[PDB]
Order: structure tokens, then C-alpha cells, then sequence
């Protein structure tokens, strides 16, 4: 778990050395998008049920994952599967504002393909309700800020697959 | 927000050979989101609420707790 | 003469149009 | 149903049956037939049960069909007359599986935060079901209205 | 925690007497009380939401406490409000089904006095509530049975005031 | 306040508050008068927000005003008026605090257990402060209204 | 954990179809054979320790299990074996009620290899101890009784080895 | 940072960012270049703050550098020189960041435990960071000297 | 976890035999050398953090791994490693007053290895930090004393490598 | 792999009795219905091309899997669809030809699922093209014949499931 | 591509890339601005090469197009027109790569087997595919026209 | 194994879109870059073992691991790491033609965790070989090659941790 200023940080430590100009240019990179950055997580915030809603409204709904026999079929699959989307959302919130995925693959990406398999739980299907939450939440905040939350919405379809 | 509680619960369930004064009776802080749970506990473990307090708690509030 | 467009899937059970028919005939 | 809920019961208490559930047990394994009854009249019957509790339902409540509601329009009604049709399905299951454990654990685990996330009241769902009671236990003789209605009020009863 | 059976068994106990036929009265009257019991209980547990909504509609809506200046002002107070209700009546099902109120007296009313002196909840506003609701489900599940709950009511307001 | 929540973040982690702390609740000291302005051009104009808003709500979404909805007949509208006006005014205290800790306190903790006893659908309560937020917004200045979105779109995310 | 029902029910709703003619045969074969299975049931629930105790008798006394070296030598591992061989029963009884092995391999093949392999337990002396179980209570209950607990005695030794 | 501290207290809570916590983010963001030009006025002129308080510290302290002391002969003074160099390295990180977790998740956690193992007394190295606060808010203008020397009492704080 | 006597005890009954005269032998040896071990049990409690600071004084101080990029480096990581080597000492001062390592195998040498490896610990300057300190200790209890605690050092030593 | 004889001839080995009569009723049905599995064999040989391709112009052409995007979009996918299909035809003409579906799950659905989970092939459209095939060649064999290859394309589909 | 197919030829021969395919890389590489004008070229004017491609393909086969043809009912023909619309933008890939691995393991592999299993004449394929390359041909310049017809070339011989 | 060209036409063609300006400016700036890869390959191909023995020479000899008991101690070891590290190479040139990694996470960081970590070898002594071999390629072919050759060895590197 570090931002962009504490992998700087970690960098120039584990180097040893001071702050040179390219971690000063870096820095100043984090503390010019930082304004947009809490802007678009205010936007996200506003909006976490009707992103996750439109995104199974897009993707999951009215397929077979939903009828008897998928794996959303039940009203606790069902239930647990907006907690899952949920928990997507929010942490890619939380990378978007860190401006590092560190969180991702430390929080999220860590046991989750094991436990997605354990479960039977369809991995491509999921992806696809990440990929139409990204979607949603790139209308929502605009060209930039939803390219900046689709980077880390791609980081989590990639460690998913 | 905090009560205090003087409770004394019996061991109905078993002997215990250990002692136990210190487990039946107790003076307690607890706090307010917890204590309506501890006070459900004290009700199924057969134990009997003597004595609440609330001496942190200044009730009345509504902003603050 | 084989028209190109996709073919029509008959509904599974439980679908959501099943009751699509009785839901047009209803309040 | 009967047997798993006396089975895990026992199991959790590291003992056998005891001979009162095992009476319990041999009581619904004769009550089956009634049962079995009940719901070949549930499932025979569920078009006009469907159609009618519908029809009362958006006679007692208008608003969740009006413009603004959830099921307004010609699909919105269709998939509200499917998950009506779910429930009357999860009725006659636990009508034959002796116990409420096949409704509650297949549609009444996390319906409140399901039909929360849809934009659903639920009292008006509550409703449908009340409707479909109605309609339901219309339809048999007095002692199978009573076992219905048991199931039928454990789902309103599950909903609030 | 005793039924009319464990409080019979329980005072042919203290004295040490066998089962004699008094007590067998007592318990023949304790089961053809006791069919009823279990539909008016299967009743209550259908109806119960609608039941506090109704007692709460009825007495404590429109008043100061609903209102600004009580102690039923804010959703917090509102959501335990609605919470004390609730379990007044699953309490009140309980003392039905077993025929006996040492259960109001040892879950409900053991310390509960005392924290409404402590917090300030007024115990008129809810004294007048559970007669609300008693009346309510008394209407609801019938007569005989709505003198049952009146009497399991009636030992809970007794306990409060 | 700010200041109650940095004291219990330092007295859950058991030391004195941090310079960059003491740098927020001195630039909270400083922000006071934007603040007070924000509070003071939302108390002016209340009802002409509210009057505007409930019009909108009512216009987008009119199951709440019709027969069988909640908010139906002369008081359940002006109880619905009521219920926007004690949620701007708590707008307004979570303006004037600099946190959205009054507004939790008061107005949002078991507002889905209350308006599921009492029958109101959340999400029109969401989309009622939406339509507040909105026009609110529309009458502060761009910064101003950016700050009072802020707790605003609060709301209506502890809401839906 | 399900029964002969619920799975038939799981079957018919994975399928999201009504129960059909096979659903009615297979639910009519169940209710045919549970009042065996009940009073199966009661006989095992009779001679629980006499069965344990037979089969140690017939597969583990007096061989170099309980000789010193043998991993059922001390008290603590003769009562730690007793009590393996009373879960075995039970779980066998409770599998043959349900008409069901899924609680079998819910609750009792689930760790059980890996944790016998940790402890250092010999798999094939408690799979014959299981089979004289078996052989015993089949000697108990009959024949045809006999053959419905040693499905899932037999499951339990397949699960195990 | 500011940020990671934002993000962890919203991410224990199961909630997105308040926005008090997004304005807190948003003032850092901003304020962010005083902090830079802090950070260079305390990075440029490293030699005279090492330099004037360790003369200071020794003559505050004598004992230290007299035979019996720790950092008695010529490699003990110059490791702790050092060790006062670490110190304004790990401030200058303190004043970047805008909160004191890089100050304290490198340099203040067992630091009684290593100065126990090492013979240290961890008085005088209070008034090493003492005479290093007095150079280097001698150094700079008044808000920016308040400002680092926020950091600074953190670290003479976590001393003792 | 077993001293000199309960691997004595445990050899015995493993055979199943009485102690013959080599169990008396080696029991007779223990109980001569426990007033030894005892003394310097003692001298060692004594003197904890001073030979640990000076085993850190001969290897691991002025040296890469307390610069800058060394594992050694931050404070957490230096108050770590004292934490590590004070459990060495400690655990080699029990395995002297048992005369038997397996604790050492049991509760240090368990997963050192892999958590060291998973960490990125330097295991070769650990091992020549225990080297100093068996050093250090062996100077301080003396010739035989030091040599019965080189003795779990090197074990140590051995496990970790 | 057997067929119905080896499995009837393999249910007296396992029992080591000898064939009683209704392991001789089994093989007389079997020996009955064989000269209509050859002649459905024979037909069913005739059209394989065809019976893929009607398949095909049913259910997969032009939707959106034939789209781009879909699954079966390239010509090496299309090609690699057709020999999929093509396996499904001859393996149920080899279930239909032994009376036992052994080599369908022996060679077909063995690993079928996790080969097609892992190459991201939707199975509720192959499902479908099977569905389409078996209403085609039970169009083509008649009513009996397209009954018993239609097991076998049934079990094909509850094992893809 | 080339680098793909250099990268490959190098790696199963355990050898790094030979300074001969370096510069066949580097003079790839330069080329690349004339591979994009061709691609521009065909991509901008692909309704004129489908539409006229189709029509002298239709003239000069006209019995695919006759009753009993595979592309008969305007669907057919049009249907045949999205074809030839995929095989020009494999062209356009091809042009692009500089190799036609793009247009082999896309569209060439089992093309054989597809067209076999519609029931198609290849060579009519083949007949398009040339009629693409002869309006393409005479759209262009003679060294883009004999760029561009070496990948058209490719696909006329791979489909027979 | 795609290069920039294939990936960005599989993005282009997973679309189902035609190459429109941003796939365009994407092949411009590899084609920008492409002679400057040419020449940096032809540069590394020059001087492949004296790269390797550089990265030897600075990190692993004389260090522990070319000592007894080092993972490099034989001549087969050091055999083996000289064939591994070449390989590094050769793939780090090959990712480097490409302009996309995805040669060196298909045939290199494939099974080479698992790999190592059945062999016991060092992942943190060969990342540091790897991270020398970088340094003095970097230093062979200047500034921008020696970084877009180093952002596939920090490919290698993240992948082998
Ligand atoms: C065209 C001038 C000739 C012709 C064409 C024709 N094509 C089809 C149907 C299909 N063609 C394809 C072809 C491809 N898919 C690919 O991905 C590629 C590589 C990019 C190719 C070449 C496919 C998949 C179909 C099936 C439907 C679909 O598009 O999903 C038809 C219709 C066949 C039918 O039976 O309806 C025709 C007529 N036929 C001619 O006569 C011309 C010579
Ligand atoms: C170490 C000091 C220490 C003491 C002494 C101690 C006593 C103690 N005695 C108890 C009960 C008791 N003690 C008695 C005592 C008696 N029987 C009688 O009638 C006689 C008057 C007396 C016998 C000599 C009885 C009857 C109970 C149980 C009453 C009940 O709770 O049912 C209990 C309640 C829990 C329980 O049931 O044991 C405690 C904690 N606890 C301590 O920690
Ligand atoms: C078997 C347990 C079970 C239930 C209950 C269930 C419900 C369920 N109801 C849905 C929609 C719905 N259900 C309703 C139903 C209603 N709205 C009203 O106003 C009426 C009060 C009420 C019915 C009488 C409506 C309107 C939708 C559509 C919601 C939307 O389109 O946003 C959907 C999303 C679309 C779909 O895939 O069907 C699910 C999953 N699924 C389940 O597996
Ligand atoms: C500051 C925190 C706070 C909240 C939130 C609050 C809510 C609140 N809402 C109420 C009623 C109500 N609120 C509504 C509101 C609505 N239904 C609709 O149709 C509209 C969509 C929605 C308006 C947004 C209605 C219709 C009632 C009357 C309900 C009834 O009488 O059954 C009442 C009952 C009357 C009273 O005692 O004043 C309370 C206490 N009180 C508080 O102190
Ligand atoms: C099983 C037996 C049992 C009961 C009954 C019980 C009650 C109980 N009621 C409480 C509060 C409360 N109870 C009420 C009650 C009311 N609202 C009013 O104004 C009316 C007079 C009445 C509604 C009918 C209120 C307002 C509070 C919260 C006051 C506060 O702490 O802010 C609390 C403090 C914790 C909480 O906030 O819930 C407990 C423990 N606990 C138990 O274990
Ligand atoms: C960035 C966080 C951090 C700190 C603080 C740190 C301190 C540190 N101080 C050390 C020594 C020392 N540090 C001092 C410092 C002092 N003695 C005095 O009398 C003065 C009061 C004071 C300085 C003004 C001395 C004398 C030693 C040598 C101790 C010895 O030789 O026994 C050593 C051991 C040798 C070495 O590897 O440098 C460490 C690791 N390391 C760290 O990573
Ligand atoms: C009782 C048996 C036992 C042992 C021995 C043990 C060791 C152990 N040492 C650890 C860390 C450590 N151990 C060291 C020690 C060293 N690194 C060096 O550079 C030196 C060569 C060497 C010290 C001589 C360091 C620096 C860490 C911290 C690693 C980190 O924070 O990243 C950790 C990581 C978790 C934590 O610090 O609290 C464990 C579990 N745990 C046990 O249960
Ligand atoms: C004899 C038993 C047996 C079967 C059945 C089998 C199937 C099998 N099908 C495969 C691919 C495939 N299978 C399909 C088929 C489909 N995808 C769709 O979209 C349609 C819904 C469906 C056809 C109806 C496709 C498109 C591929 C290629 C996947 C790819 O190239 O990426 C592969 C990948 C390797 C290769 O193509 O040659 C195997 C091993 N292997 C076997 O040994």
C-alpha cells in the first residue's frame, strides 16, 4: 500500500540517495492531477448503486447467468455479486486516488482468481461487469478522469484473468 | 457514550472448579453501540442486571453522542 | 433463400419474456 | 426440509435422533401425499393464480405500474409477473420439501438489499404475495389453504 | 426461562411431591390453550412489521416525540425506537407461546428500567405504544388469544412503570 | 466539527495531533467566513429551493404522489416537504461544520430501517435530494456550489 | 448439505423447470424407503458403543496398532480413536436418513485425508475398522438396511483413501 | 501521506472518501508547493544545520563527547553527524509528505529500543533535533518556520 | 519439546523396555552436568542485551547492512533484528538447560528458512551474527560452558543455512 | 469404454456371479435394438457435413458470435467450430452405436469444460449448436433413432453444463 | 509482421537477430510512411472497391448470383459484399504489417474448410478478391499499386 | 508473442474497428522507433558474453553463492547460471525488437517462479545479476536504448519476484 509519493519515496530510499529533479518532476506530476483526482473519487462517491446497477444492467442482466443454472442466479449469489462489483468499484476509487495499483494487487488481486475458481465463479463474465463499470464511470466523469479510472479498472481485469 | 454495569451472573450450566468471583460478579464500562448487545448476552446467560450507570454518557444528546 | 439475419433463440425457463405475453394482458 | 433440518440439528448436538424427531420425521413422511397434493394444485393452476394475483395487485397498488414505478411499461410488468412466478415456484417448493428452508435459502437471504439495489418497494412485493395468498388459498379445501398459507405467510412474513 | 409445563414441573418440585392431578389439569388446560397458541403465534410472526407500523401510526406519530424536542427525533432514535418496539412484541410472542411471563421478567424487564431512567427514554410514550399495539394485534389475531397477548402486554408496561 | 474527528483519530492512535492536522483545523479557522457565506445564502433562500425541488421530484418521479404511493393527500406532501427541509438543514450544519459528522448523527443512521417501517422508498428520497442539490448548486457561485455538492452528493450516497 | 429432496428441488430449479414425472418417481422411491431408514435409524441409535466397540474388537484389538509403536497405543489415542470411529457412525446414520452422501463429504471428507496424513494416521487400519463397522451394523439392521448404510460407509473409506 | 491516510480511514470504514476528507486532499494538493520550497530550504543548507547543531548540541552537552560518553573520538562524532543527517533527511520527507508517516514508519518506532542496545542517551538526542529545530527555523521565513518546525516537534515529541 | 530425560524416557518406552543400565548412564551424565548448565543459564540471563550489542558491534555494525539499501537499515528493521537475535540467544540458553535441541527444530528452526527467504533476510550475515554471539557468550561462561552453548548455536546455525 | 454388454458382463464380474436373466433380458433388448442403431449409424455417416452445417445455419449464424468480437468471428475459429462439432456428431454416433454414453465421458466430457473455460468458448451457445444437431439428425433418423441419439446428445450437453 | 516473424526466426535457431535482418527490420521501418499511405488509400476508398468489385464480380459471375447460386436474394449478394469487405480490410492489415501473417492467421487458414462447409464456390472468392485487386490497382500509383497487389496476390493464390 | 503492430491491430480487430488516428500515431511512433531498436539489438548482439560475464563479474563472484554451498558453487551451476543469464539476455533483445513484453511473460516468466523455487535457486541473487546485466547494457548502448531495454529487464525482474 503506497501512493505515487511513497513509491518516490521508496524508490529514492532504496537507492539512497536525495530527491533528484525527475522525483521532483514526478511529484509535481502527482500534485497537478491530485485536484482532478479528488474531484472525479467525489463523483464516484456520489454514484457507487447506480454505476454497480447500470453495469449489471448492461452486462449481466437478461442473460443466462441470471436464469437457473448460472452462477448469479440466487438472490445471495445475486446479493453477493453487487457486493462484488462494489468492492471493484471502491478500490479502484481508492487507486485512482493513490495513483498507484499497489492497493489493487495488494487487497483485491491477492487470493482472488483462487477463490473465483474455488467457487466457480466465471471469471470472464465478471470481467466483462468490470469492463461495463468502467464504461459507466468514464460517462460519468468525463474523457481524462474516466481514462485514469479505466488504467486501474484494466489493472483489475488483467489480475482477474 | 459509555454505562457502567454492576451485574452478577450464576453458572447454571456447570460446576466450575476455578474461581470464578471475578466472572460472576463485575462492575463494567461499556461501550453504547456494544451495549445493547452485551445487555442480550447478560439476558441469555441467565445473569441479572443490577446496576447501570451511564455516568459518560450525557443523555439527551442528539450531536455528539 | 436463406436470409442472414440471427437466428431466433427460443426463451429458456424462467426468462424474463416468458411472462412478457401475460404481463401485456395485465394491469 | 424436515430430514436436514433434524439431521444438522443432531449433527451440531453430536448425538443420534432423538425419537421425537424421528416421529417428527415419520409424521412428514406421511403428511407427504397431502403435500404432494397441494402442490400439484399450486402447479396446475399457476397461469390463473399469476394472471389474477397481478390483476389485484395493481388494483391495490397503482403507482409501481404508473409512470415513475418500478414495472411500468410492457417488459418492467412482464419481469414483474416473472418474479411473482419465482415466488409461487419457491412456494410449491417448500410446500413439498416440508420446511421453509428451500424459500429462505434460495429467494429470502438478501432480497431486501437484491430488490434495494433494483429500486423496488418491497411492501409492494409483500403485496403480490399477499395477492397470490389470496388467490391461492381461493383454490383448495380448508386444511391445504392452512398448510399453503403457512408457506405463503412465512414469505410476506420474510419480506417485512 | 419455564413454560406452564417447567413451572408446574418446577413447584411440584420444590415441595417434592409427584405429578398429581391438579398439575395434570393444569397441564391439559395449558394444551388446549396451546393449538390456538401456536396459530395466533404463527399469525404474529406473519404480520409483524405491519403490526409496529401500525402501533407506532397510531400513538406516537404525530406527537412531540416524532416531532423536533423528543426523544424520538432523529433516525437513530427513530431506528431504536422501532427496534424496542419489535422487541416488545417478539418478547410478548415468546411469554404467548410458552404461557408463562418469567421470560418478560428475565430477558425483557431485568435491566431495562433503569437505562430508560438513564437515557431519558419516557416510559409513558412507550407504555401507550404497546397498548396500541396490543389492541392492534388483538384485532388482528382474535379475542381469546387478544386477551392472551393483553395479559403478556399488560405484565411488560407493569414491569416498566 | 473537524476538530472532534482529528482528536478522536489522535486519541485512537494515542498521541498529540499532528502539525499537518493542526494545519487543517487552522485552514478550517481561516475558511470560516466562505463557509459562513455558503450557510448564510442557503438559510436565505430555503423555500424557493424546497418549493422548486419538490416540483422536480414530483415531476420525474410521480409514483410517490399518486393513489397508493406514500406521499398521497395534502399532509403526507407537506410531511414530504418536511422531511427535504430537515435534510437541507442538515446540509446546512454539515456546511457550517466542515465534516459530515452532524449529518450522520442526526439524519443517517437508520434512515433505511425507518423509511422501511414507515413505507417511503429511499431512492425517491435520494433523487428528492438530488433535485435540493441541484437547484442548490444553481444558485451559489461555482466554487461555493462545488463545496456544498460536496456534502450534498454526501447525502445521496449514504441515501442510495 | 441436502437430502434425496432438496437435491431433486436443485436439480428441477438448476433446470428452472416444474417437477416433471422422474422428480415425482425419485421423490416416491424416497418416501417409500424412509420409514426403513427411520427404523434403521433407531436401531443404530440403540447400539452405538456396542458397534464401535465390536469393531475394534473384530479389526484393531490385539494387532500392533495398539501394541507400543502404533498410533492407537496411549489412552489419549484409544479415546481419540473411539471417538473418530462414534463420528463415522453418526455421520453414516445421519447420510442415511438424508439418503444423500453430501454430508458426508460436506463435514467429514473435507480435511479429513490431510489431517490424518499431518497426524501421522494410518488410513488403511481405520478403513478396515470402518468396514467391520459396517459388516457389524449390517449384521444389525438386516440386510437391505445393511446395503443402505454401507453405501455410505463405503463412501467414507473411498473418501478417506 | 495525506493521501494513504485518507484512503486506510476510509478503507477500514467500507466507505468511499468524505468530502471533508477530498477538500483535506485538495488543500494539501495545493499547499504542496510551500512544501517544496520548505523542503529545498532544508535540503540546500543541510551542511550548516548538521554543522552549528552539533556545535550547539556539544556545547549543550558535554558529557556525550567526553571520554565516558557515546560519541566520544572522531568516528563517534562523525556517526553522530550521521545519525543527525538521518534525522533531517526523514524531516525533509515529513515536510513533502504533509504528515509525519515517513517520519515515523522509518525512523521513530523502536528508536528507544536501538539507542537502548547502542548506549544512547535519547535526552541529548532530543537536543540534537532541538539545536537542528532552532538552526533551521532560523533559517526560514515565519509560516515556513512554524511549518517545519510542526515536523520537527513530532520528531523531539516522539523522543520522549 | 523434550530435555535429555524425556528423550531417554521416550527411547525407552518407544522399545517398550525398562531403563537398562545405558538409560541410567546417560540420565547420570545429564544429572552431572545440569548444575553447569544451571550456572550458566544464569550468567547468560545476566547479560542478554550486552551480548547481543556486542554481537551486533563485531558483525553487523559499519558494514553494508546498516548503510543505506541494507536490510539492517531502518530502525524498524534494525529493532527487528535485535528482536531476532535476542530470540536466538534466548532459545539456544533453553536447549542448553534442556541439553536437547529439539526446541530449537520445534519452535525457531520451523519456518525460519522460508519467512527469511520470503522477506528477503540475508541468512549468511544472521548466521555470522550468531557466530559472534556464540563468540561473545563462549568468552563470557567459559571453556565448556561456551562449548555446550556452541553446540545449539551451531545448530541453529545449520538449521538456518 | 464398454458398451452394453461389457458393462452388463462387468456388473456379474464385480457381484462374480454368474448371468442370471435379467443380465439376459438386458443384452435380449440389447441384441434387439442393435440392427436400428446400425441402420441410424449408417444414416447418420451419410450426413455428417450436412447435419453440422444445418446446425450451424440454426443456431450460430448470424448472430453475434459469427460477428466480430464473437467467439467464433475468424475463419481459424470457425474452422476449429465445425471440427468441434463434428467430434459431438461422431462420439454420439459411437454412444448410440455401444447403448452406454462411457466413452462420452471418457473422451469427450473429460476435460472438455476447463479446456473451454480456459479458452474463453461460451458453452451455452455450443450447447445450443448441439441442441440444433440433435433436432436435425433426429429430423434425419426418424422418431426412435433421433430419441436415442438425442440421450447421448443430452448427456453431451449436461456434462458441457 | 517482420519483427514478429525476424524475432521468431532468430529464437527457435537460439541465436540473437542477424545484422542482415536488422537492417531488413530497419529498412521496414523506414518504409513504414509508404505502407500508410497505401493503407489510407485503401481505407478511405473501400465503398467504391466493394461496390464496383461486386458489380464486375456479379458481371463476370453471374450464376452465384443466378437462382440456385449461394449467393442468391439480395442478402446473398450482399451478404458476399461484407466478405469481400472483411478481405480488404485484411489487405489493409497485411499493408500495414509489411507481411501477411496478419492475413494467414486471420483469414486464410481454414478457409477451405469455412467455404466448404457454406457450400461456396472458392474460386468466385478468388474472382472477387481479383476484381478488389483490379479496382484497388487502378486507384493508386505503380510502386503502391504493386505493394498493394503483392498482398492481394497472396490471398488470389492462397485460395487457390 | 505480438509485437506493437500485433497488438495494436488486435485491439483494432478485437473492436471489429478499422485503424483509425490513435492506432496510426501509435505504429508512427514505432516506426519512429524502430531503426534506433535495430541498432541497439545489432549493439547487444556484438557483445552478448561480455555482458554476461560484466553482470558475473560485478554481482555474483566472490560473493557467498560462488562459495561451498552457494546455489553457483559447480561448474554445472555455473554453467547453468550462465545459460540462464544469457537467456535473460537474448529475451530482454527480443522484447526490446517487439516493443511489447509479451514474448517474456509467454516463454520466459511462464513457469520460471515455480521453476526456481523447485530448484532452489536464489530469485533475489539473480534479479541482481539481471539488474547488472541491465546496468551494463545500459551502459554499452547509451541513455534512450539502454532504457527501453531496461524497462523489459525491470519486466523480467518484477516477473521473477
Ligand atoms: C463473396 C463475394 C462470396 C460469397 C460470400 C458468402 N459469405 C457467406 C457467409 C459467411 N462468410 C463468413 C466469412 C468470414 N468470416 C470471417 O471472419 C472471415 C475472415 C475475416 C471470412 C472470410 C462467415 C463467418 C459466414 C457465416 C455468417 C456470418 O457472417 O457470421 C455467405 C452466406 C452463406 C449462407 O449459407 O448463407 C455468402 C453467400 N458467396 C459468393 O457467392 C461470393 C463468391
Ligand atoms: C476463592 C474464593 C471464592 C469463593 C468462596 C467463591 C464462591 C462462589 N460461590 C458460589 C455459589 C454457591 N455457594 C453456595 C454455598 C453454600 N451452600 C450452602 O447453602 C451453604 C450456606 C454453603 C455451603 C458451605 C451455594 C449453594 C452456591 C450456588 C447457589 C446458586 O447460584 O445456585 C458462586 C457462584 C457460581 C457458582 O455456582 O459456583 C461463587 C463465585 N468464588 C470465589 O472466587
Ligand atoms: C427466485 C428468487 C429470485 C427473485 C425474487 C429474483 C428477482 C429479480 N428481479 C429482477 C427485476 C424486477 N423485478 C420487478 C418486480 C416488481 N416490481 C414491482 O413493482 C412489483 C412490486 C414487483 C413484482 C410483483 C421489476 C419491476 C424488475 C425490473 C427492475 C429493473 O428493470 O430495474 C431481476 C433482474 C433482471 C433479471 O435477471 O430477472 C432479478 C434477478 N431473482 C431471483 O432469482
Ligand atoms: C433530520 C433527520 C430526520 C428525518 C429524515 C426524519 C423523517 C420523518 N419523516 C416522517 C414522515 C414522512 N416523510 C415522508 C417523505 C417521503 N415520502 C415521499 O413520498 C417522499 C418521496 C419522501 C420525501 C422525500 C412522508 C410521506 C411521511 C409521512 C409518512 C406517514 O405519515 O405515513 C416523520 C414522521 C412525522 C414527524 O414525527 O415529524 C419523520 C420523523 N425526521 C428526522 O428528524
Ligand atoms: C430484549 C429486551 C431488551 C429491550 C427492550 C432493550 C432496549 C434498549 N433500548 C435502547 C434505546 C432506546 N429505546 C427508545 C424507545 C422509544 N422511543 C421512544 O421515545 C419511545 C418512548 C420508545 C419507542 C416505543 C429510544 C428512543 C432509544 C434510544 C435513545 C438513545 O440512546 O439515543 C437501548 C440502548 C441501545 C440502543 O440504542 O438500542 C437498549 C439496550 N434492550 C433489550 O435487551
Ligand atoms: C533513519 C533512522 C535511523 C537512525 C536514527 C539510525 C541510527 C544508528 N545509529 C548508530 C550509531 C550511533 N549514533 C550515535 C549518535 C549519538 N550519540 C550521541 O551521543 C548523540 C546524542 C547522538 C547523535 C547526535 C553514536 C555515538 C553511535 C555509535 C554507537 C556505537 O558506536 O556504539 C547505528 C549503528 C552503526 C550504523 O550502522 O550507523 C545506527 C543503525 N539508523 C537509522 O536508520
Ligand atoms: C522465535 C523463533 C522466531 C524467529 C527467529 C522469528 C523471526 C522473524 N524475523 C522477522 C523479521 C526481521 N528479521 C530481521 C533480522 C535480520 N536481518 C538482517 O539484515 C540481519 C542479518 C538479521 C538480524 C541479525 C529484520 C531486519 C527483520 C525485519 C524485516 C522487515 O521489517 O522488512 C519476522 C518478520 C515479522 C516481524 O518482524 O515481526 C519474523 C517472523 N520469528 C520467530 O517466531
Ligand atoms: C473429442 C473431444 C474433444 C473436444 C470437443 C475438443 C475441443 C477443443 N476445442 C477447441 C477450440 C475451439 N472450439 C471452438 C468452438 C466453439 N466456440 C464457439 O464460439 C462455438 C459456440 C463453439 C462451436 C460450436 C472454437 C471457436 C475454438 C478455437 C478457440 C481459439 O482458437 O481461440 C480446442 C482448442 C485447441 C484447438 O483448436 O485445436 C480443443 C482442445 N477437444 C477434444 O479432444
Amino acid at each position: 500500500m503506497q501512493d505515487a509519493i511513497t513509491s518516490v519515496i521508496n524508490s529514492a530510499d532504496v537507492q539512497g540517495k536525495y530527491l533528484d529533479g525527475s522525483a521532483m518532476d514526478k511529484l509535481k506530476a502527482y500534485f497537478t492531477t491530485g485536484a482532478l483526482r479528488v474531484r472525479a473519487a467525489s463523483t464516484i462517491s456520489a454514484n457507487a448503486a447506480a454505476i454497480v446497477k447500470e453495469a449489471v444492467a448492461k452486462s449481466l442482466l437478461y442473460s443466462d447467468v441470471t436464469r437457473p443454472g448460472g452462477n448469479m442466479y440466487t438472490t445471495r449469489r445475486y446479493a453477493a455479486c453487487i457486493r462484488d462489483l462494489d468492492y471493484y468499484l471502491r478500490y479502484a476509487t481508492y487507486a485512482m486516488l493513490a495513483g498507484d495499483p499497489s492497493i489493487l494487487d495488494e487487497r483485491v488481486l491477492n487470493g482472488l482468481k483462487e477463490t473465483y475458481n474455488s467457487l466457480g465463479v466465471p471469471v470472464g463474465s465478471t470481467v466483462q461487469a468490470i469492463q461495463a463499470m468502467k464504461e459507466v464511470t468514464a460517462g460519468l466523469v468525463g474523457a481524462d478522469a474516466g481514462r485514469e479510472m479505466g488504467v486501474y479498472f484494466d489493472y483489475i481485469c488483467s489480475g482477474l484473468s | 457514550r459509555m454505562f457502567k454495569i454492576t451485574a452478577c451472573v450464576p453458572s447454571q450450566s456447570r460446576i466450575r472448579t476455578q474461581r470464578e468471583l471475578q466472572n460472576t460478579y463485575f462492575t463494567k464500562l461499556v461501550p453504547y453501540d456494544n451495549w445493547f448487545r452485551e445487555q442480550q448476552r447478560i439476558m441469555k446467560m441467565g445473569g441479572k442486571i443490577v446496576k447501570v450507570q451511564l455516568a459518560t454518557g450525557k443523555p439527551g444528546t442528539n450531536t455528539g453522542l | 433463400v436463406r436470409r442472414f439475419r440471427t437466428p431466433d433463440r427460443v426463451p429458456q425457463a424462467g426468462d424474463p419474456a416468458l411472462f412478457l405475453n401475460m404481463a401485456r394482458s395485465a394491469q | 426440509s424436515i430430514v436436514t433440518k433434524s439431521i444438522v440439528n443432531a449433527d451440531a448436538e453430536a448425538r443420534y435422533l432423538s425419537p421425537g424427531e424421528l416421529d417428527r420425521i415419520k409424521a412428514f413422511v406421511t403428511s407427504g401425499e397431502s403435500r404432494l397434493r397441494i402442490a400439484e394444485t399450486l402447479t396446475g393452476s399457476r397461469e390463473r393464480i399469476i394472471k389474477s394475483a397481478g390483476d389485484a395487485l395493481f388494483q391495490k397498488r397503482p403507482d409501481v405500474v404508473s409512470p415513475g414505478g418500478n414495472a411500468y411499461g410492457e417488459e418492467m410488468t412482464a419481469t414483474c409477473l416473472r418474479d411473482m412466478d419465482y415466488y409461487l415456484r419457491l412456494i410449491t417448493y417448500g410446500v413439498v420439501a416440508g420446511d421453509v428452508t428451500p424459500i429462505e435459502e434460495i429467494g429470502l437471504v438478501g432480497v431486501r438489499e437484491m430488490y434495494k439495489s433494483l429500486g423496488t418497494p418491497v411492501d409492494a412485493v409483500a403485496q403480490a404475495v399477499r395477492e397470490m395468498k389470496a388467490v391461492a388459498t381461493g383454490m383448495m379445501s380448508g386444511d391445504d389453504a392452512a398448510e399453503a398459507g403457512a408457506y405463503f405467510d412465512y414469505v410476506i412474513g420474510a419480506m417485512e
